[PDB]
RNA sequence: UUGAUGAUUCAUAAUAACUUUUCGAAUCGCAUGGCCUUGUGCUGGCGAUGGUUCAUUCAAAUUUCUGCCCUAUCAACUUUCGAUGGUAGGAUAGUGGCCUACCAUGGUUUCAACGGG
RNA sequence: AUACAGUGAAACUGCGAAAAAUCAGUUAUCGUUUAUUUGAUAGUUCCUUUACUACAUGGUAUAACUGUGGUAA
């Protein structure tokens, strides 16, 4: 099977130039003496397009005889620029060849035709542009890569003019023109020696304020080899590239040489990369750094990066420390470094949202830091840990009561003082906090319950009542008093922490005819509290748990096609708890298995028992309905940006600084602390 | 798949297998038309056996009259031109002396348009005048004093017509078919019979009264003006013996 | 395509009055024709006022070349039909202001006109029927001396 | 007699095998879907309703009236009751494959239509023994953007070719009026 | 003030309806471009399939007439169960007894009809 | 690549498997089909539409598959 029909697009991304790597093309070196002629009179009898043809009649007497060749040297280069810019596209592969060869041949007294050539050539690949045909430019930057190989004894002072000349290649707003002028420029790169290249690098980088990109790409291709190595101009390119940066070059040129360390740490990675660490971590030894440690230290060495990162932490005490902190932690493999690590992050700041970013990063361990951290001296980090997974809760629940028990006191004062919606916000802004500090919490929150008797406050109340014989006549106090989630959240701690039954038993089938709302992990909180309720004041309401907590589409129509079979088989709590969750059942619109065998089962039973009534509730909820739950004040947020442009390194880079922003500042933080939502409000245009 | 007895001015090698190329449908007839499988394999010879020539058609460097027809069987038969993208070539195939389709090297300024007989001027749909070609391209809009037996000059980027040459009696004419073919001159007698059987007659150097049927005739343009040219020397078929006589 | 044979036919359609059903039928090239069996409505139109209208058909009480089918009652071209003749009548009233040619005014408050079929809807699909008006009308009131 | 019974709604089957030669009286002369008594024909089960479709006697045949080599008897559950047998009611087995029209799977997870699905596709998980692989089917009859603009290429085709033809049909109209005036 | 044909009731347009209904794109691969009302906003190319009607093409279908052995101890054959024509219809992609009704009683032939190998 | 993306079993689909007696020609199809190829070919589908609407595009009904068997092949 061949004959594939490529598109124009997989032509380009198959395509690459390196005409070293062009492997054989042994029809210029059998020179004939002139080497020209040698090249013109095989294209002569191989193409027949009508220009180049044309081309060779005005031509043909003025080829023969290298000395005749450079005495007639204008009018064959402006006969061959006036039909290169003429571009036809079947009179391209030999005009182009042509010039290469023309460079070939000529050598030092090609240089007052060098300035004009590049910029027909640079028309003639915006026309290629236009042209859409892989082959032109194809031929185009090979002809470009041979003036380069054969002019690159000479352009040792024109680095600059030449990429002056090349700005139209490089940063042309198409993508894959700046790779293809980027890897012949890079060749380009692999020649005129160290001096000359830092200079030249020292003058490029004016031009960064898809000039990166280019760069980038010119760089990479540059120090890559063929395969799985680094060329031999790489420990020096990089000194080149390090000594121009580090305070005497522009602001992004930090990440355009992270992203070109990425790039050759990804592609190279197995035993050149010991030649380059070396001369870079020489030339780094003198001092922003962090940015190129977190780019040598994310790519998955240990003792030279600690005692770098040693000297810079010793620097910096004489954010994107931060971050690389946490790139160490999760990349190191090193004990002793990351128990010295722990303590100097500890004498750096912002230690609960680095301890965010490395739990999210990797729960490795030590825990034991974030105490101390705590005891110098909060909200949002211990809320997420709080609400975070099970060994992470596990893990938080070491240093939730293991904080500052003096501030966590304090905490509980302020909070026995009430003042009592923003002082709500105040108050479980303490709450969440001095959750994990008994009889005189119950009391104050009995007392600021009655003195707030808005939803996010009755989750509040709710947090301080999972905080929590005392209790179960402080939670007798809560339910005369009686988000909704969170409440039966609490209720359910309160039954897990007779006379209450005398006092309150009504509740029992209230609750019932209230686990029918728009949310199925509200139904099954409140199906687990009217279960405690209803055990510590019966098999249908646990096999329905059971049944509420695609093989799985086919075991829940099966199971609710059961209980539904029981319930029209065989009190009154039962019966009204059997029809609210059958309306859960027939109301939860995210499963067509269950809403199908609910609707099928349900017209079978007896009607009138609440059922027209839950019917027209029903068909009367999509009235109107919103949401307003509270607000706040406004910060600024956008720092600790090592990177922009990158592979997923950019990604990481834009995880971090959303949690940065998460737990910013105050404004921000009291934001993301109201933004912990309770269960939807939703599900309307079905019902 | 009946063959191994062509039209026999294809001129194929009869030890070159048993069969021989079924033109499939398209703009000319069976028997007077010439597909590419035998143009490009035994006609001018660029391609050595037929699926090569599918390759040359299949990789688009052929274009019959304007657009590409990657076809092997594809009828093109009389008065239309090749383009040959690569080898600047611009193939018209005319006929010649004896009966054969003979080629020629057509410059691009003339290639750029082709000609050809109308067969029937109709009132197609909504009252719209339209006429046909002896190539199928039913062209709407004409000038209306196109009559029948006529030629218009189609434009072949568009499809509209340039110029048209109004025959009468004594505009200069071609031929196409039967056994006077290849002949040039329209200057003797106009007869007009009631269901055919009637030519323009010939005038030509020696000054030949020849007719065929008007069916097997059609115009180019004016006496020595002609809009197409004419391969080996305008063909006349004066004699063999009187040319091996002089020359 | 078209081959042929040497002798046979097909079975008629020979529709009748009554409870419509038209099916279709496959034709080589082209055309599906339909067969209209036992079809009551049908398309008639005066010839001379030039009004077209779907009328329900009453029945044929002529057929030029077989009696027989008058009596089972069959509609194939060219046959002499009563329909309705309110249509045409209320058009006539509407358009000519007269609220009423001599022998069809005398065929209105008659109720019921004559036609002749001009489709073939035992091939085609449908029923179609001009009213015959002049010297058609003439030799058709003969028609109707030759039935008396 | 071998009983092979599918279950529908649980998409499930089991073979029973069956005594009884005066119930196999029942069995005879019933047509294609008639009342057949779960009780009555079983020991084993109570109170349904079976409704015959066909069956195979030796060699796998397929009027209405069963005769007696009739040993693999094809039976449906249509009123299911109360009984958990292990073999027609209590097996549960799975949907090989979830919807893959738009608004199939619009109905199938109903999705209120403003949501423009894309995340809701039914996955499906493989894994060779080190890389894991989980696969999404397809979206058909979905809005992309190319369908869109395909027919609003449709409608631009439409509108210029007919603004081509009126322009030409207006050029022949002075080209008439020019032969008029000649 | 009108197209062509040797020739039209041709081509076509309008008129008044009937449409068990026709078609008038719910499709596909590649690039992703220009704009500014930065919205998943407006537009946009190359060409695969499908469809209305006409022309051409091939393919099929009949139908015209010129043309084949030995024969008159082979001269009558055929209308039955249409054999030969008309008129209307059934039919049929279609003309046409190809069939159905009513009317006419024909047709072929000695120059070898019809039959014999 | 959290709709799929190049690879492809199987299956659905699309297309194609069509001894004037024979004939060799000749004439017409203004007495039929015209599939395939080629060339032109079409703004009109809701407006008893503001208690304003499927078109940013709506519905089944199944193969391959999964499962139960027969069977002597």
């Amino acid at each position: 099977k061949r004959y594939r029909y490529s598109s124009f697009k997989a032509r380009i991304d198959d395509l690459k130039i390196e005409p070293a790597r062009n492997l054989e093309k042994r029809v210029h070196d059998y020179v004939e003496s002139s080497h020209f002629l040698a090249s013109f009179d095989q294209w002569k009898e191989i193409n027949l397009s009508a220009k180049f043809t044309e081309f060779a009649a005005e031509i043909e007497h003025d080829v023969q005889t290298l000395p005749q060749i450079l005495y007639h040297d204008k009018k064959i280069f402006n006969s061959l620029v006036s039909f290169i810019n003429f571009h036809d596209e079947f009179s391209l592969q030999p005009l182009l060849d042509l010039l290469a060869q023309f460079c070939h041949d000529l050598g030092p007294d090609f240089l007052k035709f060098y300035e004009e050539a590049i910029k027909t050539l640079i028309n003639l690949l915006d026309a290629a542009i236009e042209f859409e045909s892989s082959n032109v430019f194809e031929w185009g930057f090979n002809c470009l890569a041979y003036i380069f190989k054969y002019l690159s004894k000479f352009l040792v002072k024109k680095l600059v003019l030449t990429c002056d000349l090349l700005i139209p290649l490089l940063s042309h707003s198409k993508e894959y023109l700046s790779r293809f002028s980027a890897e012949a420029l890079s060749f380009l790169v692999r020649k005129c020696p160290v001096s000359n290249l830092r200079e030249f690098v020292r003058s490029v980088f004016e031009k960064l304020e898809l000039y990166e990109g280019l760069l980038i790409l010119f760089t990479e291709s540059m120090t890559s080899t063929q395969e799985t190595l680094h060329s031999k101009a790489k420990a020096i390119m990089s000194v080149l590239l390090h000594e121009a940066l580090t305070k005497s070059s522009p602001e992004r040129s930090v990440s355009l040489l992270s992203d070109i360390w990425m790039n050759i740490s990804k592609y190279a990675s197995i035993e050149s990369l010991l030649p380059v660490y070396e001369v870079m971590y020489q030339d780094f030894n003198d001092s922003r750094i962090l940015k190129v440690l977190t780019t040598i230290v994310f790519s998955e060495i240990p003792d030279w990066n600690k005692i770098t990162i040693l000297i810079e932490r010793i620097m910096s005490q004489s954010l994107s420390q931060d971050k690389v902190a946490f790139l160490f932690a999760l990349f190191i493999r090193n004990s002793d470094v990351k128990t010295l690590t722990l303590f100097h992050q500890k004498l750096f700041n912002y230690a609960l949202t680095n301890i965010s970013d490395c739990f999210l990063e990797f729960f490795q361990f030590a825990l034991r830091l974030s105490y101390e951290r705590v005891f110098s001296f909060f909200l949002q980090l211990f809320l997420k840990k709080n609400w975070q997974s099970q060994g992470k809760k596990i893990a938080l629940f070491f240093l939730e009561v293991d904080d500052k028990p003096e501030l966590q006191k304090v905490r509980e004062v302020n909070f026995p003082e009430e003042f009592i919606d923003f002082f709500v916000t105040a108050e479980i802004n303490d709450s969440n906090d001095l959750f994990e500090i008994a009889i005189i919490f119950k009391y104050s929150k009995l007392q600021n319950t009655e003195i707030i008797i808005e939803r996010i406050f009755s989750t509040f109340a709710s947090p301080d009542n999972f905080t929590k014989g005392t209790l179960l006549k402080i939670y007798r106090k809560e339910d005369d008093a009686s988000l909704k989630t969170i409440l039966d959240n609490y209720e359910n701690y309160k039954e897990s922490l007779g006379w209450n039954k005398l006092v309150s038993n009504p509740s029992e089938s209230l609750k019932g005819l209230m686990s029918h709302y728009p949310s199925l992990l509200l139904s099954l909180t409140d199906n687990f509290m009217l279960p405690d309720g209803k055990i510590r004041y019966t098999l249908m309401i646990l096999q329905g748990m059971q049944v509420p907590d695609m093989v799985i589409e086919e075991i829940p129509l099966t199971l609710q096609n059961a209980r539904d079979l029981t319930i029209r088989i065989k009190t009154k709590t039962d019966k009204l708890v059997s029809s609210f969750f059958l309306k859960y059942l027939f109301g939860l619109l995210t499963v067509r298995f269950s809403p199908v065998w609910t609707g099928v089962f349900d017209t079978l039973p007896n009607v009138y028992t609440k059922d027209e009534a839950l019917v027209w509730k029903l068909v009367l909820s999509f009235i109107k309905l919103p949401d307003e739950n509270q607000n706040l004040d406004y910060y600024q947020p956008l720092l600790e940006d090592g990177a922009n442009k990158v592979l997923w390194d950019s990604s990481v880079v834009r995880l971090r600084d959303t949690i940065d922003t998460f737990s910013h500042i105050w404004s921000k933080y009291s934001t993301q602390n109201t933004s912990i939502i309770s269960t939807t409000i939703e599900r309307r245009g079905n019902t | 798949l009946k063959r191994l007895a062509a039209p026999h001015h294809w001129l194929l090698d009869k030890l070159s297998g048993c069969y021989a190329p079924r033109p499939s449908a398209g703009p000319h007839k069976l028997r007077e038309s010439l597909p590419l499988i035998v143009f490009l394999r035994n006609r001018l010879k660029y391609a050595l056996n037929g699926r090569e020539v599918k390759a040359i058609l299949m990789q688009r460097h052929v274009k019959v009259d304007g657009k590409v027809r990657t076809d092997t069987t594809y009828p093109a038969g009389f008065m239309d031109v090749i383009t040959l993208d690569a080898t600047n070539e611009n193939f018209r195939l005319v006929y010649d002396v004896k009966g054969r389709f003979a080629v020629h090297r057509i410059t691009d300024e003339e290639a750029s348009y082709k000609l050809g007989k109308v067969k029937k001027v109709q009132l197609g749909k909504k009252g719209v005048p339209y006429v046909v070609t002896h190539d199928g391209r039913t062209i709407r809009y004409p000038d209306p004093n196109i009559k029948v037996n006529d030629t218009v000059k189609i434009d072949l980027a568009s499809g509209k017509i340039t110029d048209f040459i109004k025959f009468d009696a004594g505009k200069l004419v071609y031929v196409t078919g039967g056994r006077n073919l290849g002949r040039i001159g329209t200057i003797v007698h106009k007869e007009r019979h009631d269901g055919g059987f009637d030519l323009v007659h010939i005038k030509d150097s020696l000054d030949n009264t020849f007719v065929t049927r008007l069916n097997n005739v059609f115009v180019i343009g004016e006496q020595g003006k002609p809009y197409i040219s004419l391969p080996k020397g305008k063909g006349i078929k004066l004699s063999i013996a009187e040319e091996r006589d002089r020359r | 395509r078209k081959k042929r044979k040497f002798e046979l036919g097909r079975q008629p359609a020979n529709t009748k009055i009554g409870a419509k059903r038209i099916h279709s039928v496959r034709t080589r090239g082209g055309n599906k024709k339909y067969r209209a069996l036992r079809i009551e409505t049908g398309n008639f139109s005066w010839a001379s006022e030039g009004i077209s209208k779907k009328t329900r058909i009453a029945g044929v009480v002529y057929h030029p070349s077989n009696n027989e089918l008058v009596r089972t009652n069959t509609l194939t071209k060219a046959a002499i039909v009563q329909i309705d003749a309110t249509p045409f009548r209320q058009w006539f009233e509407a358009h000519y202001g007269q609220t009423l040619e001599s022998s069809v005014e005398s065929q209105f408050s008659a109720g019921r006109l004559y036609a002749c079929i001009s489709s073939r809807p035992g091939q085609s699909g449908r029923c179609d029927g001009y009213i015959l008006e002049g010297e058609e009308l003439a030799f058709y009131l003969r028609r109707l001396t030759a039935k008396k | 007699m071998k009983l092979n019974i599918s279950y529908p709604v649980n998409g499930s089957q089991k073979t029973f095998e069956i005594d009884d030669e005066h119930r196999i009286r029942v069995f005879f002369d019933k047509r294609i879907g008639q009342e057949v008594d779960g009780e009555a024909v079983g020991d084993e089960f109570k109170g349904y309703v079976f409704k015959i479709s066909g069956g195979n006697d030796k060699q796998g045949f397929p009027g209405a009236i069963v005769g007696p080599d009739l040993a693999v008897l094809a039976l449906v559950i249509v009123k299911k009751g109360e009984q958990e047998l292990e073999g027609l009611t209590d097996t549960t087995v799975p949907k090989r494959l979830g919807p893959k029209r738009a608004n199939n799977i619009r109905k199938f997870f109903g999705l209120s239509k403003e949501d423009d699905v894309r995340d809701f596709v039914i996955r499906r998980e493989v894994t060779k023994g080190e890389k894991t692989y989980t696969k999404a089917p397809k979206i058909q009859r979905l809005v992309t953007p190319q369908r869109l603009q395909r027919k609003r290429h449709q409608r631009a085709l439409k509108v210029r070719n007919a603004q081509a033809q009126r322009e030409a049909a207006a050029e022949y109209a002075q080209l008439l009026a020019k032969r008029l005036s000649e």
